[PDB]
């Protein structure tokens, strides 16, 4: 994606304040609670029947930390997200069979968690830049579907 | 909401499909798999080759279901009650996918019934398919 | 369908908005214009600059309508009746845009009522905002 | 647009059989009839109260042929759609105020029109190529939006 240098510096400087473990656990947890149908891929995680069970599930935050870690590392390859996610894209398509629409859902859920955590620091201009990033990541994650 | 006019248009055009429903349902499915590759993620257990008997079998089920909704155009939420539970609790198909199938369903009818696919009927069928999608995704959350 | 738990939650969070309702509507707007510039196509006559009076003013209009929806969560259609007509017959905003605004409202709320924006409340608000959009788009065709 | 030489042959080949003026006034008419909110841009066109009024409307007809005429030239530059539609994108954004979603709606309606007209000649693999084409045109017309 092309972020203006002042947009990139706004993304970068807020990412440095992120506790990936926590935020990733918050984002994937909320995804499974707000949009229940996404749970189809995660039935071996255990009990997801209640919001509290979802938020408390060890398998969930462990997976969340896994996912956000990947995301995090892509934020440094902003110049080429397609090559950065090429192999992961093939994996979600061919192995996992994950509908790309889920990448978009998560992306929006993530933007809500950041606002929740940075309150006043997550200004409309900063949100604008992150929206570009999550749309870029979701598009990169889906480029290898056939 | 489906006006009496919409109902008449839907009953008229589906009546014409007659016995070709299953065939049209299958075609719609093949059109969607090709035009929207992401939709294939929900049928990873299916043989998806041109003329796959699994696809032909599923096309029929989908077609049968639409025929049942037309036959009960006045009580659709109840006539499709079972399928809603199914898509919501077991299949969990992202709602955006119904839009893609609906569209392919419309292209299939357009291609097979040029005499009856008028702008008025086109409008009505699109509304019909949308109202069916809405019924099938009403219990998702 | 807003279950009794949802209404409870919606009524709880919105209760915590209070006098700021007008401000949140205005923040939601700026966020949307900035994040989704295609939405600006419906406000060519507005001054869209930061802190424009037209925006702020409009933020409150929307805010009040939401409060009215909350106070009438059980009879949404009848409460939002006139607005349904307005958007369907005059404004004609494309349905997809309602999802964009809805999102920015969530963000705004999240960044303002951190203690209250718990996962289940987050779920409730999203369902509620989806219901309201559904009500405003029901008379489109 | 990413179109294989069998998809480009297919597109051009069938387009060669298209009556632009006829197909143009047809796609635009059904758009206005099927998604009536799109009428918000044509109040100077007169009576759009009924399907027959919309379809037989000489202004609707004259405009659909102009829209498709443009689309056709895009078709001669599948490798330069952004550049081809650059000036039109600015016009629809800054002057007309057309929400890009409208371009995607017209694309799907056009596809239903080509299907209605070509019948079985509009095979599943041919539709798939046209969908990539209409998507490409929608994206090119929306690229200058700000
Ligand atoms: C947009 C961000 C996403 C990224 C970057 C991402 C990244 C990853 C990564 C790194 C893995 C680890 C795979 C491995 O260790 O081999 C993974 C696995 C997986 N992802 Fe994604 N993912 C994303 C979104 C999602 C979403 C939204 C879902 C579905 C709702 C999903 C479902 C899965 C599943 C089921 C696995 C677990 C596979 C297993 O248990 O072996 N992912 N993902
Ligand atoms: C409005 C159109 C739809 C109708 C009328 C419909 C109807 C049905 C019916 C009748 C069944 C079979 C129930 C059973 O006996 O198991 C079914 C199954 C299924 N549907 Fe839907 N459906 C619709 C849309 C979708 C969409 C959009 C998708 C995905 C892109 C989808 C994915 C599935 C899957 C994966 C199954 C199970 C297939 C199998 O294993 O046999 N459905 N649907
Ligand atoms: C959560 C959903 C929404 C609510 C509750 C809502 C509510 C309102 C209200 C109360 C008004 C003022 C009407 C009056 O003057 O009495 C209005 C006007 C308007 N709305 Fe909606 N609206 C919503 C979504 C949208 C969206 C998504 C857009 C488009 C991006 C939009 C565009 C407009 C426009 C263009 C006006 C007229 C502005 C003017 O000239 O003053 N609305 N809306
Ligand atoms: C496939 C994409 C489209 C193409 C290639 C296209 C092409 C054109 C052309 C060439 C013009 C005239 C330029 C001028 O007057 O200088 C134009 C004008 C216009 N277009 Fe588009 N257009 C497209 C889609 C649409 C759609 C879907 C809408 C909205 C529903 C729209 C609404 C308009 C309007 C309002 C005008 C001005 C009409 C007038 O009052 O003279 N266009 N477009």
């Amino acid at each position: 994606v092309h972020l203006t240098p002042e947009e990139k510096s706004a993304v970068t400087a807020l990412w440095g304040k992120v506790n990936v473990d926590e935020v990733g656990g918050e984002a994937l947890g909320r995804l499974l609670v707000v949009y229940p149908w996404t749970q189809r891929f995660f039935e071996s995680f255990g009990d997801l029947s209640t919001p509290d069970a979802v938020m408390g599930n060890p398998k969930v935050k462990a997976h969340g930390k896994k996912v956000l870690g990947a995301f995090s590392d892509g934020l440094a390859h902003l110049d080429n997200l397609k090559g950065t996610f090429a192999t992961l894209s093939e994996l979600h398509c061919d192995k996992l069979h994950v509908d790309p629409e889920n990448f978009r859902l998560l992306g929006n859920v993530l933007v809500c968690v950041l606002a929740h955590h940075f309150g006043k620091e997550f200004t409309p201009p900063v949100q604008a830049a992150y929206q570009k990033v999550v749309a870029g990541v979701a598009n990169a994650l889906a480029h290898k579907y056939h | 909401v489906l006006s009496p006019a919409d109902k008449t248009n839907v009953k008229a055009a589906w009546g014409k499909v007659g016995a070709h429903a299953g065939e049209y349902g299958a075609e719609a499915l093949e059109r969607m798999f090709l035009s929207f590759p992401t939709t294939k993620t929900y049928f990873p257990h299916f043989d998806l080759s041109h003329g796959s008997a699994q696809v032909k079998g599923h096309g029929k089920k989908v077609a049968d279901a639409l025929t049942n909704a037309v036959a009960h155009v006045d009580d659709m939420p109840n006539a499709l009650s079972a399928l809603s539970d199914l898509h919501a609790h077991k299949l969990r198909v992202d709602p955006v996918n119904f839009k893609l199938l609906s569209h392919c369903l419309l292209v299939t009818l357009a291609a097979h019934l040029p005499a009856e696919f008028t702008p008025a009927v086109h409008a009505s069928l699109d509304k019909f398919l949308a109202s069916v999608s809405t019924v099938l995704t009403s219990k998702y959350r």
